[PDB]
């Protein structure tokens, strides 16, 4: 269901549109199902209630809005969530609120955004130099966050076990990759550690082959999580195997460098970044993760042969 | 064309319905007679003080900077009365033009404007000083509809590739030109020579133009390739191989 | 301190986003500056390098020419030693103007005073002829690689310098301007509000004074 | 004219720069240059580098690494360009590389 | 109006124009690199916008002199003024890239005195001096600087 | 009143304004600058400024020693602050054009027990050691700095 508002509708609807979608939203929350709405522009709804206050000649506040539209905001994204429903059914069911932001300037001053990113917990923040290098999905990676990461352990627990040390080594390899930045600007990646260079490299290979998705092929349309975990793992499986086979022969005589993995195991970094490209709609689930566990043993044995 | 004119020593309320008049008569020639009005509102920011008086008429408190707090329905109203229909072959188009107090781009009325407008041409000062007509700067223009406006079968089929190259050639032609002034011409190679040749013949050949010179969108094209001929096909990085081999030779 | 303590007006607003475009201009020219002689630089260390390498060849080649010098004569570096008035080589200084900053350079300078012409020793004289020529070369070698490591110098200096102060631009001007700025803007809504105010409160008197007329 | 180069080196070292043209006496009957024998001390040594330091006809001193250590602490104390010092292979000492000032200036490079 | 009476004034102005606007540019690098680095041409601007501001621009409304100055006298002194920029320019890029190049140390000291005759033209004095004088001596200041610049090059 | 009761108080208080007054001068620019271009006279100011600040101008009223700062007590310690700015300024200005300059790190190194006893001068505890003992006290410190002084100038 979908609910147009233009700049130049009613002023009463544009500021009342936010809240007949959650109505439309809860109508069917009631009946069991999940439902998920997108509110296009939280921006253009602060606008709207703005010049309401400004007809009413009400007082205004913090940059011009009314002194209660952080009260009007908070209580808008409240009325999501999981619930048990009414009635004897015994069933259950919940809201999900994908609001953007689009504030005048792109600034986070605003108390529109400020305020919205006080109430929401999980914060998908985009970008514009990814667009303009060809990234996506366009995620900035370092400002974006999810408050929800300890809700979710018992699922990830529960059904995949691996996921959650996975994630957390992904992240610390991307931040890492970030902090290098200024050393590799001023060395050239000449005076620096061979395990710096694998986080640096494998790091690429994360935003290349995994954080990337195209989503104009047919077989990139939809990553199942299945596929999306034994992606991860393999290359974070490498990361450590790597970061294992420098550090225990970096003593002296006879050690091993990224030069030498590289060289070494090129079809294993390209067996990786080939990952993706396995299509759940022709390859089954017991196909792609039997061709995920070959890369996985292939991986290991390609570093053994190194020691 | 249909032009209707209120002047300044005009009473202010009658500046208000004129631009409604102007798409009044609008909607009617581009939706009832099935053709293609462009319609251009200029000096929006009198409007807008017009308005203001109305306002104060009205014995209603002002809002940010003196302005009715309406002021953002009241340009939605004149501004969103435009676009295409279905089942009519007509369209409206408008180019409103502003005058932004005091130069600041952050002033309610472009602000506002802005906000619920798509893109903008920004006319600019330093490229008036210097005698350049147009004195339009590209680097903080924009058009968000320009990538489904152009291509082939609406204009030609290397429109999109020859403005991205060209946008990147002048906007790195500005940043050796920045180098220069640091450095010296001595200090500068080979291809940072070709963006300042590019850069002085893009303004004085492209950009500047004259008011009674009418370039289509062809002969602009076929320009803009007479620049980018300056560069060896391998610095022309967003132009794929495949649209300079078809393009870029002759 | 925190804020350049301009009073807040429309007039300061306008100031200080002019004095903003001029900071963040400065850094980025700076910027620019630093990094053509972070190249140079990188240049100039790479060619310090490349050079270093071939003086150890060069200065390998005089050594043993020496020694084969010694091997006809025999003791001759007493004489040469002891015989020792004016000098054939000497360096000049130039200017190499690398960009707005300006390094010394030395330059070789064949003056052209006669060396001393010895047969002396076994009379080698081919062999200490070689001998002159060889290390001749070698000079002009160590007379770049001087230069080499003078430019360095006076570029360590120009880096550290230009750098220092786009940091200063970056971290202690331009976030003083931000805030003086940010201040002036928040002031200005709020005397905003204050004359808000009080209009609203002569629209309700003048609203309650006409009913009492009526 | 202007400047010229001081030698502080061993026997051959020196005996071949002055065949190469280079080196002479001042005035005050002064030599650029230094032998520096076996006997030689620190304090010879030293006194030698400080006074070409500060003489203002020298400029760049050729010297040998191996005396560049013997007064290494005379060697960063001075951070100049005139006095360029530029350090070199003995006869049989071998081929310097390591503890290079400039490599020292620099940290990054090879 | 210009083209029927004067036809030099229009592109006087425009390049005028483009003098002022070019120096402040110029200006903006100068404060923070004190000219360590200028192309010929971007010195001769600097110097000729100086000449501009300081002895075109600028006029003591309280001298017989300059209470007021007729207009074909304003286009006179501009008239010389951008005829020597160009004919500056164009010593300096002619000659650039060669053996003989041509800079401004070399035109100010070669022909000092044009400056002066050209930083003099305030003083004529309209009205106690005759109109087809003052035309005529700035006629004389144009035909000097082109023998200048002929006997440079 | 001041000139009646003690003389001395209002030239010390007037240099002690100066020389906060040179910090704030300095502070401005050694932020852009990093200490480089400071002359041996502007580090002394810069420390003996430092000293003002932390053991002169900041007290801590709930201690039996700073809860109350008779007169006498915040004039002596004064004399003491300014008679070693005066000293210690004297010592680099007779001899930063001679044969060895007494720049910072020679007076630092020479007099660190004056340095510290200056900033130890704030425990006197008026209460427990009464005036006799407080003013023979910060005599001996003058005493100990303008011996030292003389042996190291």
């Amino acid at each position: 269901a979908l609910v147009a508002n233009t700049s130049n509708m009613p002023v009463a609807a544009r500021e009342a549109s936010i809240y007949t979608g959650i109505t439309l939203s809860e109508y069917f929350r009631d009946m069991g199902y999940h439902v998920s709405m997108m509110a296009d522009s939280t921006s253009r709804w602060a606008e709207a209630l703005r010049e309401i206050s400004g007809r009413l000649a009400e007082m205004p506040a913090d940059s011009g809005y009314p002194a209660y539209l952080g009260a009007r905001l908070a209580s808008f994204y409240e009325r999501a969530g999981r619930v048990k429903c009414l009635g004897n059914p015994e069933r259950e069911g919940s809201v999900s609120i994908v609001g953007a932001v689009s504030p005048p300037g792109g600034d986070f001053s605003d108390p529109v955004t400020s305020a919205t990113l006080g109430i929401v917990q999980v914060f998908w923040g985009l970008d514009k130099k990814l667009a303009q290098r060809k990234h996506f999905p366009s995620v900035n990676w370092l400002i974006s966050y999810s408050k929800y990461m300890r809700a979710l352990d018992e699922y990830y627990d529960k059904h995949f076990t691996e996921f959650v040390p996975l994630r957390t080594k992904a992240k610390e390899i991307l931040q890492e990759e970030e902090d290098l930045a200024e050393i590799v600007q001023l060395v050239g990646k000449a005076s620096l550690a061979e395990t710096d260079k694998i986080t640096l490299e494998v790091a690429k290979l994360i935003k290349d082959d995994f954080l990337q998705q195209n989503g104009y092929t047919p077989y990139d349309r939809f990553c199942p999580f299945y596929k999306t975990v034994g992606m991860l793992s393999n290359m974070i499986s490498f990361y450590d195997m790597a970061r294992r086979a420098v550090e225990t022969t970096a003593q002296s005589d006879n050690k091993i460098t990224w030069s030498i993995i590289r060289e070494h195991m090129g079809e294993i970094l390209y067996k990786l970044s080939s990952m993706k490209f396995k299509d759940p709609v022709k390859d089954g689930e017991a196909k792609i993760k039997a061709d995920y566990a070959q890369l996985l043993e292939d991986m290991q044995n390609a570093f053994r042969s190194l020691e | 064309v249909c032009l209707f004119l209120n002047l300044a020593n005009d009473p202010t309320i009658e500046r208000i319905i004129t631009p409604r008049l102007a798409l009044t008569t609008a909607e009617f020639l581009a939706y009832q007679c099935e053709k293609h009005v462009l319609v251009i509102l200029t000096d929006m920011s009198s409007y807008a003080e017009a308005l203001r008086e109305v306002s104060a008429a009205r014995e209603e408190v002002p809002g940010r900077r003196g302005f009715p707090g309406y002021m953002y329905t009241d340009l939605a109203t004149i501004y969103e009365r435009a676009g295409r229909v279905e089942g009519r072959n007509g369209s409206i188009t408008q180019i409103p033009i502003l005058t932004m107090p005091n130069d600041d781009i952050t002033h309610p009325i472009p602000d506002l404007t802005g906000y619920i407008t798509e893109g903008q041409i920004y006319v600019d000062r330093q490229l008036h000083n210097r005698q350049i007509y147009p004195p339009i700067n590209v680097l903080p223009s924009l058009s968000r509809l320009m990538k489904s406006a152009i291509g082939e079968g609406m204009t030609r089929k290397d429109h999109a590739d020859v403005s991205n190259q060209l946008y990147a050639c002048y906007a790195i032609g500005k940043d050796v030109q920045a180098m220069k002034a640091v450095v010296g011409e001595e200090a500068l190679t080979s291809d940072d020579l070709l963006y300042l040749e590019f850069l002085q013949k893009f303004e004085k050949n492209f950009i500047t133009q004259g008011p009674y010179e009418n370039r289509t969108v062809y002969e602009t094209l076929d320009i803009g390739w007479q620049l980018l001929r300056i560069f060896p096909k391998e610095m022309l990085k967003r132009i794929p191989q495949s649209t300079l081999s078809e393009f870029y030779p002759r | 301190k925190d804020r350049i303590e301009i009073f807040p007006s429309r007039m300061a607003q306008t100031i200080m986003k002019a004095r903003l475009k001029g900071a963040q201009t400065g850094r980025n020219l700076l910027k620019k500056k630093s990094d053509a002689l972070t190249l140079r630089f990188r240049q100039i260390l790479k060619k310090i390098i490349e050079t270093k390498m071939l003086m150890g060849e060069v200065m390998r080649e005089a050594a043993f020419s020496l020694a084969e010098a010694k091997f006809t004569a025999g003791d001759f570096s007493t004489t040469v030693i002891q015989n020792v008035n004016k000098a054939q080589v000497k360096i000049r200084a130039k200017k190499d103007n690398v960009a707005g900053v300006t390094l010394p350079v030395f330059e070789h300078y064949h003056e052209g005073t006669d060396s001393y012409e010895l047969t002396g020793l076994a009379r080698g004289g081919e062999q200490l002829a070689k001998l002159k020529r060889n290390y001749a070369k070698a000079v002009e070698l160590l007379v770049e690689l001087a230069s080499l490591q003078t430019s360095f110098v006076t570029l360590d200096e120009a880096i550290k310098i230009t750098n220092r102060r786009v940091n200063a631009i970056e971290h202690v001007i331009i976030p003083r301007i931000e805030r003086t700025l940010a201040y002036i803007i928040t002031e200005l809504d709020e005397r905003e509000r204050e004359e808000f105010y009080r209009l609203k409160k002569i629209q309700e008197k003048k609203k309650i004074i006409k009913e009492k007329s009526e | 004219r202007g400047k010229l180069i001081a030698v502080i080196g061993d026997e051959d070292t020196v005996t071949g720069f002055l065949l190469g043209g280079i080196g002479e006496l001042n005035k005050n009957r002064h030599p650029n240059f230094l032998v520096v024998e076996k006997d030689t001390t620190i304090n010879e040594i030293e006194d030698t580098f400080r006074q070409f330091l500060n003489r203002d006809d020298i400029g760049i001193i050729l010297i040998n690494q191996y005396i560049a250590e013997m007064v290494r602490h005379a060697l960063d104390a001075h951070q100049r360009s005139i006095p360029a010092v530029l350090e070199i292979p003995s006869k049989e000492h071998p081929y310097d590389a390591a503890k290079d000032s400039i490599l020292r200036r620099a940290k990054g490079m090879f």
